[PDB]
């Protein structure tokens, strides 16, 4: 398939931290989505491609009801090495670390893997994680630290029946897992419920180092973000604690152009050795 | 002794304490480390394997040694950090009617590695013939069966032998231990640790509405200012302790010494008298 | 080592609590052991493993193991336990340390009978023998706790049911050999190098475990003891 | 130390019934009371292992019930000319050696294992007190290297006891009258099994004899065969 991209518009933005702020300008540093970034378009009306992960995925789901479930993240997706298999079964999610590989291909009854190794974690999560022109669309911010696999999600059902395009409006996710199984993902392989017997389109973003101004609102939940490497104007709303800026002009960080070459020039090559007449001779020593 | 269990137990709070009043046992050696600095250790997963062994047999459960099955069926090495807790089972594992269930694999060509697990049931082949099974002057069974009986002595019944294998891999530990609590205290300067947020301040009753997710909570300038209860759902208030400036008010030492004393941010009850701004 | 109160004391009526501080190489990986002795009349087990406690033991007493150390607690004390009380624990480097005693002082069925002291000539000495009358020798152990006159108690020499491996004191180590027959319920020590400090009685104490006191960290004790003879060599 | 008569001569093969008392016990676990036929010369020949279930030999000799603490082995109605000794073995507890018992003279009248598998020795003709002396027992048959050996010596008048015992691959157990002093030291996994003297203590002048089962974990293995010993002579 030729996977197309769409312009990923301000979403994404999740709570790094369990900390109550109400009215407060908090500037965060840590993996989030960059605004108007290029987020790939691959289609489930077949595709079940490899994504790698460097650092942390934003995975959407506009699926209606069980489109879209399942998660096949791992490093090697192999019996060697470890892997993760979080699906969503009726009313119930298993949330296992064990090393399997694969039985024939990402599909699914547990028709996706069938081997027997040793397993690590058997977190069964028995809540589950997941009107005719009302769809339902289901993001999740993805993110791995040393010791942490944290897991985020929000659901918001979308009204407008618009085509298949990210909807304007922030929404924020609330971390419902905290799995501390510590394994190294950089692998994404994802997987639909065929059950053979336009639908649905996944967005699958990646997140970058960027700095984030969060406003909290009086109840405690962040309204909007704004980001701080976008543009002219996103620079003078970070260095300033104020999401209004006055009319008027203000010094904001330094730029310096950084070289491109490098020469490294010495002084003439003279005065040679005379070995070349040591090492040819007749009559050397004894 | 053959085919022992090997549950992998984790994210549990592991009450050693509770051990010592659960079944009457004989054994509560540990090699690691002690009990009672036990119960504040963490852990990532514990290997619980147990055995059912003779009373004569206890003795060769050590980290390192040689015997029929210290080196037949379970070897422990030089790192063991758990403990051999064992108990007499012989109670309800002796009847007489003829105990061929158990067995100790009596013959074997040489020593297992420590900590495996061989489940195997072919005949014994003592070399220099090819047994595709038979059972006679070359290739016999090598496993042979306990004779337990009710109408014994101690030293020869079934003893029931659990180890707690505990390793500290490259994961976060998941199992640490029991945690106790306090009482709470309102309206009074006190030292808390909710949670590793360690500090001292007056616990009083806020009316914030937290979010479902939120556990902790700070101010606009880097001050903690409210945290949830680690107990059922209450919204509590951390504000710092009695402080404030002093200030001596004197006439001078001149005419007399009565002195006036002023401090600063109290309303007269947290300390003639009065209050002023 | 354990450390003991010497000589507590106490009032009737109320309780009070005797304690018994240990490193970790002896309390903190074993199982302290109270006993009680009537001043004239031969010691008895007041509490083993510090949960539980003898069927002729009352529930007067109770103990417990909180840390590195055992505290003895006796709820409404009287004229009766007044005796004195020894801790014992056994430590991992193969040896039976015991406590110095506590003069709990208030002014308001087996015989295992033995003998075979006398006194003899210095730097020699005679056999140990001690004798019972149907306990199953065979699945229970037996130990010498010697006690000299005025003195406290110590752990001389062990013997496993099995009849296999023994263990020694620290002083007592090489000079000495204990062992058993397959006659009737009996028990020989012999003894050597005598250095006249063995002024003693040589209790035959009887034991509940069947292996030596090392493997079983939670089922050793001590079972009734026995009139012992008072040997004095006296030099 | 086990307890047996000294000699039983009365009533010939009619009330003999020897046992051998003095274990006060259960016989420990497994009941498995074996007695040897300890003959002059020729090394000694088993009779039976088990209680019940003789092997292939003599049919005039078997109900070897246990009754009370000792294994009465019913040796009436066998014959009227034998001259040989009767070992019994008990104690089967853990790490205990000394198994046999006393000299039992069984000679019912007084005045009147070759080729099943290999049976050589080292013949330790004029043996010099200490030094280091080796012993085979190299089996053309029944491998040397993965059976359960032992070695049990006899001196003149005293009785046998279990002088070494070596498992499979990994347990080197000594006996203890040695008591450290006897370094079992296996020969090539393909050729042999030795032993080693280790600088005796004038204590090893009795004979040996390298048997290919245990003695008091006597198992089946088909069958029992022994080997002729050779005499030490010490020159201490």
């Amino acid at each position: 398939l030729p996977p197309a991209y769409t312009n990923s518009f301000t979403r994404g933005v999740y709570y790094p931290d369990k900390v109550f702020r109400s009215s407060v300008l908090h500037s965060t540093q840590d993996l989030f989505l960059p605004f108007f970034s290029n987020v790939t378009w691959f289609h489930v009306i077949f595709d079940n491609p490899v994504l790698p992960f460097n650092d942390g995925v934003y995975f959407a789901s506009i699926e209606k009801s069980n489109i879209i479930r399942g998660w096949i993240f791992g490093t090697t997706l192999d019996s060697k090495t470890q892997s993760l298999l979080i699906v969503n079964n009726a009313t119930n999610v298993v949330i296992k670390v064990c090393e399997f590989q694969f039985c024939n291909d990402p599909f699914l009854e547990f028709r996706v893997y069938s081997s027997a190794n040793n397993c690590t974690f058997e977190y069964v999560s028995q809540p589950f994680l997941m009107q005719g022109n009302f769809k339902n669309l289901r993001e999740f911010v993805f993110k791995n630290i040393d010791g942490y696999f944290k897991i985020y999600s929000k659901h918001t059902p979308i009204i407008v029946r618009e085509p298949e395009d990210l909807p304007q409006g922030f929404s924020a996710l609330e971390p419902l897992v905290d799995l501390p199984i510590g394994i190294n993902i950089t692998r994404f392989q994802t997987l639909l419920a065929l059950h053979r017997s336009g639908a649905a389109a996944y967005y699958v973003g990646y997140l970058q180092p960027r700095t984030f101004l969060l406003k909290y609102n009086e109840n405690g939940t962040i309204t909007d973000a704004v980001d701080c490497a976008l543009d002219p104007l996103s620079e003078t709303k970070c260095t300033l604690k104020s999401f209004t800026v006055e009319k008027g002009i203000y010094q904001t960080s330094n730029f310096r152009v950084q070289p491109t070459e490098s020469i490294v020039r010495f002084p003439n090559i003279t005065n040679l050795c005379p070995f070349d007449e040591v090492f040819n001779a007749t009559r050397f020593a004894s | 002794v053959y085919a022992w269990n090997r549950k992998r137990i984790s994210n549990c709070v592991a009450d050693y304490s509770v051990l010592y009043n659960l079944a009457p046992f004989f054994t509560f050696k540990c090699y690691g480390v002690s009990p009672t600095k036990l119960n504040d250790l963490c852990f990532t997963n514990v290997y619980a394997d147990s055995f059912v062994i003779r009373g004569d047999e206890v003795r060769q459960i050590a980290p390192g040694q040689t015997g029929n099955i210290a080196d037949y069926n379970y070897k422990l090495p030089d790192d063991f950090t758990g403990c051999v807790i064992a108990w007499n089972s012989n109670k309800l594992d002796s009847k007489v009617s003829g105990n061929y269930n158990y067995l100790y694999r009596l013959f074997r060509k040489s020593n297992l590695k420590p900590f495996e697990r061989d489940i195997s049931t072919e005949i014994y082949q003592a070399g220099n013939k090819p047994c595709n099974g038979v059972a006679g002057f070359n290739c016999y069974f090598p496993l042979r069966s306990y004779s337990f009986r009710p109408t014994y002595g101690v030293g020869h019944q079934p003893y029931r032998v659990v180890v707690l294998s505990f390793e500290l891999l490259h994961a976060p530990a998941t199992v640490c231990g029991p945690k106790k609590s306090t009482n709470l205290v309102k309206n009074k300067c006190v030292n808390f640790n909710f949670n590793g947020l360690k500090g001292t301040g007056v616990l009083t009753e806020s009316n914030k509405k937290f979010l479902p997710f939120q556990q902790f909570g700070r101010d606009i300038a880097d001050t903690t200012d409210a945290v949830r209860d680690p107990q059922t759902l209450e919204i509590l208030d951390i504000t710092p302790c009695s402080f404030g400036g002093v200030s001596v008010i004197t006439p001078g030492t001149n005419t007399s010494n009565q002195v006036a004393v002023l401090y600063q941010g109290v309303n007269c009850t947290e300390v003639n008298v009065f209050q002023t701004r | 080592v354990l450390t003991q109160p010497p000589s507590a004391s106490g009032t009737p009526g109320q309780r009070v609590t005797i304690s018994c501080s240990g490193s970790s190489s002896n309390i903190g990986s074993n199982t302290v052991n109270w006993y009680q002795q009537l001043p004239g009349t031969a010691p008895k087990l007041l509490i083993y493993s510090n949960n539980q406690r003898p069927s002729g033991v009352p529930d007067r007493f109770s103990g417990s193991k909180s840390g590195t150390s055992a505290s003895l607690a006796i709820s409404g004390l009287q004229s009766e336990d007044e005796a004195d009380y020894y801790c014992a624990a056994w430590d991992d480097s193969l040896n039976w340390v015991f406590g110095g005693g506590t003069k709990l002082t208030v002014l308001g069925e087996v015989q295992l009978v033995e003998s075979g002291g006398g006194v003899v000539q210095p730097g020699g000495s005679l056999r140990l023998s001690c004798a019972a009358s149907g306990f199953r020798f065979d699945d229970h152990a037996m130990h010498w706790v010697r006690q000299a006159p005025g003195k406290g108690l110590e752990w001389v020499s062990v013997i496993s049911g099995d009849g296999g491996s023994t263990y020694y004191a620290d002083s007592v180590k090489g000079r000495f050999s204990i062992s058993r027959d397959d006659s009737k319920n009996s028990l020989y020590l012999q003894m050597n190098s005598l250095r006249t400090e063995d002024t003693a009685l040589y209790y035959c104490a009887k034991d509940r475990s069947y292996g030596p006191p090392d493997v079983f960290n939670y089922e050793y004790g001590m079972d009734v003891w026995g009139q012992g003879t008072t040997v004095t060599v006296s030099s | 130390v086990l307890t047996q008569p000294p000699s039983a001569s009365g009533s010939p093969g009619q009330s003999v019934t020897i046992s051998c008392t003095g274990t006060s016990s259960d016989f420990g676990g497994y009941n498995s009371v074996s007695w040897y036929q300890q003959h002059p010369g020729k090394a000694p020949k088993l009779m039976i292992y088990e209680v019940s279930k003789r092997p292939s030999g003599v049919p005039d000799r078997f109900s070897g019930s246990k009754s009370g603490n000792t294994a009465s082995l019913t040796v009436s109605g066998l014959q009227a000319e034998d001259e040989a000794d009767y070992y019994c073995s008990s104690y089967a507890g853990s790490n205990n050696f000394d198994v046999f018992g006393t000299g039992t003279k069984v000679t019912v009248l007084g005045g009147g294992g070759g080729s099943e598998v290999q049976l050589v020795e080292s013949g330790g003709g004029l043996i010099q007190p200490g030094g280091s002396l080796r012993l085979s027992c190299a089996a053309s048959g029944f491998t040397v290297s993965s059976n359960y050996m032992s070695w049990v010596r006899q001196a003149p008048g005293k009785g046998l006891e279990w002088v070494s015992v070596i498992y499979s691959g990994g347990s080197t157990y000594y006996a203890d009258s040695v008591k450290g002093r006897f370094t079992i030291s296996r020969d090539n996994s393909e050729n042999t099994l030795y032993l080693q003297m280790n600088s005796l203590r004038a204590e090893d002048t009795a004979v040996y004899y390298c048997a290919r089962g245990e003695i008091q974990p006597y198992y089946y293995y088909g069958m029992d065969v022994w080997g002729q010993g050779t005499t030490v002579t010490v020159s201490s």
